[PDB]
């Protein structure tokens, strides 16, 4: 048990960085994509503003 | 039944199903805008049992039901339980059916149009009612109480809508519909009696609660000075006989709970109170108008029947309204029920038979004609 | 006899069997649970004498043979016991083979789900029954009964289940099952009387005890005032005979048997009673359940007979109960042949004959598909 | 044996309680909210033996004993027993006289009155306490998560209160209490296990199936799927040991219990379950501030601990929840010791040491102080 | 020990599951910003070179 519980300490603790690692790339993909939401977001706004403003001429 | 091609005439609320014949004083039958379902599993071989109870049978059976109102704040969404509960009103009850008779229904003026539309092709396609006309709450709270101009406090179980009517005319800028009603007023008597240690969070404990407060509550014209005795005796106390012979002792909730109506923040409402919107619909219009809405702020709907509640807005709307000019509220006893008679005013008018939409053109335009037949 | 392929109808618990043919009022045949075996060494031959015997001829015989029970608490424990006294009762005493007859079997809804699956699996696979069905014992003892509603106080000899019923529906979360029953109450009035000089512990003296429980005790509308009386007059008394001609006289054990039922604590039970499962198991039906449970509450297999049970029971509920309501307990005639007679009414339904598992069904199946096709 | 009069911190609930001193990050004294009393009659003399046993004597001797809660639902029933558990607590466990340590207790928003000023009187009356207060749990809870704004689902033994706060400010109109908590697991869980032919009814057998449900339950993020493979294999089955050394296995039953925070019908509760209410509690606040609730979802209290529910409320609420929004779960280990330690933070807060009532304002006011005083 | 394991089992199938949620989320966020960027800079930056052209005349 003594073994069984280091492997399980070590694999839950090792499993729990890659819960970390994961979640921190989730985050991270996350700020990635709320960064390219923002530039999608604020490209079309900026050519939907600039084309309402330019819709004519 | 009916000897004559008599509209019939419905308010289908959040509360109560109101309905009778055009041209009578009073709706012929009252009764809950309920459709009830079993929550449990049967075991019992040969026992009938529906999938589901409308009106009196949903509350008659509610032991095992679950209840749903189809009506929500003033707006038809379950539609399939209302075509039963109108199945219901008019052929078990007042014995008529719509195909051989035209048919009233009625809503506020800022009621959102799809209630209108779908009352109108239900009434068309499932009971094949020669004719429709959606009417105006607030035009048949006036037909009912007697006035072309005045204030409609329709504050009933769904919305209090709050509309000046001059001459006739609706001066809709001034309209505050309002979402404080009768139905906020059943689940916070819920909570705070809940405080007192009989809590209430169940269809049957909600329907009992409903009960309480129609039998005990009122508002009272000085709300802190009938706290302050609620609060410290006894004598302003009432008790109430629960279905399973509990008894509940109910003190100063029995009017901490209609006061929300004056005070919406007991229910986290952002609002002023049913006074102030009276009041400034009024102030919103014009001042040769202003003289005669405030000599006529009209009651209609629940709730207005509660002990002092006529005397308390005219007290809120008299100190926050100038002087010399006269305030005053009307509130006959054809309460909770004129909107229904209002209906039958005008269903019979001469001038109103030229305004109902035909099961012609309703085919022609489909239930979308409402929206430009009516008002 | 039976002229008609109709249903067959057994009961089955730990004290008897009873069996008959559907659309009776009544079973045809009773056997006692039991089988019993020789326990001596044989030295006269060519005395016939069986290896075992069944129902009567166990008792008959008994004087030798050691006595058991295949259903302990509810439950079958021994299935080959159990498909001896059926092969019994249905060949030899009701003279039918279920071959060709469908057969309804029994149990309260709590009951572990191995005996549904037993009772399942001998009559399709040892009987070959066409088909099978197993009911509620609750839903037996309504329709027996004449109720639809009610709770089924099943103090038989296993377990007391107390099941509540609302339109023929189940409410399961209120069933409130009690390790309290008549074959406990048997063990109590050996302990006592053993106390008074008389030591009861073999089959023979087993079985005399629960003779004398079964006509000598009766609940007492009062404990305490019938035991300041059963304890100081001998007037209160009943002889018993013995088989051998000698006699037991039982005076305030005689009600302290079944007092248990109103005392579990005599048998080490952490238990207020029969009276307290009723009081919860109506406690935890809806708000608006419990007052057509109250008005109806059943009484249903045996220990039931008690002619002190009837009073005693109604005020130990209405002790309990709330005010304003009616609090009554139905005692019908139809007791400790209420599942049975329940059975023939559920069993002759046309409404009940989509109910029944067919020997189709279940051979593609096995015996775990009564668990989903009864209830 | 404390160093300074820091108050206590005691988290009483219907289940355990936990206590400690304030300003540190955990409780010190952890008891379950039990008073035990033996059932049995003596046999020897010069025994020892208690009236009453409280707290880890209670169960420690619970073989003999029934055992008791004197808090229920969230309140207390049995105030003279709860003196039994804090006198221990306090005095036996904590070493501490709360004559210099003012102590936190804790209740939920819409908790009955008569708890708050009962837990005012007792400690003031009966401990001698300098200063009271009482908290909310949902409070605590935002505390010890490093938030003052989200939804606190303290789904605790008692009730689910379903609490939602914003910038600190309780947002009372959308609290949904909920009827459902981990007592009515631990019932349902007996029911299904007696199913199983292990029936648990005595006060031993409801201590071991609250052991097994802590320990073996579980909800994982799809219950059709996972009833499906459990009901059909070994595979899915995990065993128990029970205290005599015999062994219980347990197969869907592991699920299908904790599945009633999703599936209230499964006690016969009528609820749509506790995400419904998480919902409800987002959504009935304003458009403005459910935003920032659905991305502070807080898991507080006991069943927080079973596998699976952080991930599947955040499923659920997400199912229910409008598109494009995060909804988030705050779900950290220190779950269900959130309210002890948010009890340490504000109990120790410099800007909350003015909140404590003292022993002054007490005996003037009377305990119903507390309900002015605390929030 | 048969608790700690089974306990650091459980940490350790939680941290399983926990990744394995991760593993699912880790692919959902990296297929969400893969599809959001490749349908937002694609699509946006798109509109931006259709304003090449669009803005042309």
């Amino acid at each position: 048990l003594s073994d069984k519980l280091k492997e399980a300490e070590t694999r839950a603790e090792f499993a729990e960085r890659s819960v970390t690692k994961l979640e921190k790339s989730i985050d991270d993909l996350e700020d990635e994509l709320y960064a390219q939401k923002l530039k999608y977001k604020a490209i079309s706004e900026e050519l939907d503003h600039a084309l309402n403003d330019m819709t004519s001429i | 039944d009916e000897d004559e091609t008599t509209a019939l005439v419905c308010d289908n609320g959040s509360g109560l199903v109101k309905a009778g014949f055009a041209g009578d004083d009073a709706p012929r039958a009252v009764f809950p805008s309920i459709v009830g379902r079993p929550r449990h599993q049967g075991v019992m071989v040969g026992m009938g049992q529906k999938d589901s109870y409308v009106g009196d049978e949903a509350q008659s059976k509610r032991g095992i039901l679950t209840l749903k109102y189809p009506i929500e704040h003033g707006i038809i969404t379950n539609w399939d339980d209302m075509e039963k509960i109108w199945h219901h009103t008019f052929y078990n009850e007042l014995r008529v059916a719509p195909e051989e008779h035209p048919t009233l229904l009625t809503e506020a003026p800022l009621n959102p149009k799809a209630n209108r539309e779908k009352m109108t092709q239900i009434m068309f396609e499932t009971f094949n009612v020669p004719a429709m006309y959606v009417a105006i709450q607030a035009v048949l709270s006036l037909y009912a109480s007697g006035r072309t101009t005045g204030i409609v406090l329709d504050s009933g179980d769904g919305v209090t809508h709050n509309v000046p009517i001059y001459e006739g005319y609706a001066l809709p800028h001034a309209i505050m519909r309002l979402d404080l009603a009768g139905r906020d007023l059943t689940d916070y008597l819920m909570k705070i009696l809940t405080e007192r240690g009989y809590s209430f969070v169940t269809t049957a404990e909600r329907e009992i609660v409903r009960d309480i407060k129609e039998k005990l509550c009122y508002v009272a014209l000085d709300f802190e000075n009938e706290m302050a005795t609620a609060a410290s005796s006894s004598s302003l106390e009432k008790s109430y006989e629960l279905p399973d012979g509990q008894v509940i002792t109910i003190g100063n909730e029995r009017f901490r709970c209609p006061e929300t109506l004056f005070q919406p923040s007991f229910i986290g409402m952002e609002s002023a109170g049913i006074h102030e919107t009276t009041y400034n619909s009024i102030m919103k219009c014009d001042i040769d108008i202003r003289k005669d809405l405030y000599a006529n702020n009209v009651m209609s709907g629940g709730t207005t029947m509660y002990p002092g509640i006529a005397d308390r807005m005219q007290k809120e709307i008299t100190a926050l309204a100038p002087s010399t000019m006269k305030i005053k509220i009307i509130a006959p006893p054809e309460r909770k029920y004129s909107v229904w008679i209002g209906g039958s005013i005008l269903a019979s008018l001469s001038t109103f038979q030229q305004m109902w939409i035909t099961k012609q053109e309703y085919d022609e335009a489909g239930p979308s004609i409402v929206h430009r037949k009516c008002f």
